[PDB]
């Protein structure tokens, strides 16, 4: 009964982790392609 | 006497009266260039940092 109570913290929390995630992973992303252009016409 | 009138005729053989239009401007423009694409690279890799740094700590 009390099983349902305790997975869905452990849902939310997961979830939360995930969101963190994809803002790290948008910002590195984003300094990858800026370095890329930054880089590719130096020449 | 004789150090300065040697000097003398070492500048009678090297004037030329023009103002020699070399210069070095380029490459130092593109050093400062390149400086400041570092800067913006350690600028982007401190924010990631603190965002890694704040989701590790709950």
């Amino acid at each position: 009964s009390e099983e349902r109570r305790e997975i869905a913290e452990v849902n939310k929390k997961l979830k939360q982790k995930n969101q963190q995630l994809k803002q790290i992973m948008d910002q590195l992303r984003n300094l990858i392609w800026d370095i890329n252009a930054m880089l590719a016409m130096r020449n | 006497e004789a150090e300065l009138s040697a000097q003398i005729r070492y500048l009678t053989q090297v004037a030329t009266g023009q103002p020699h239009e070399g210069s070095s401007y380029s490459s130092r423009k593109d050093c400062q260039m390149a400086l400041k694409r570092v800067d913006y690279a350690r600028l982007k890799l401190s924010d990631v940092a603190r965002t890694c740094e704040q989701m590790l700590e709950n």
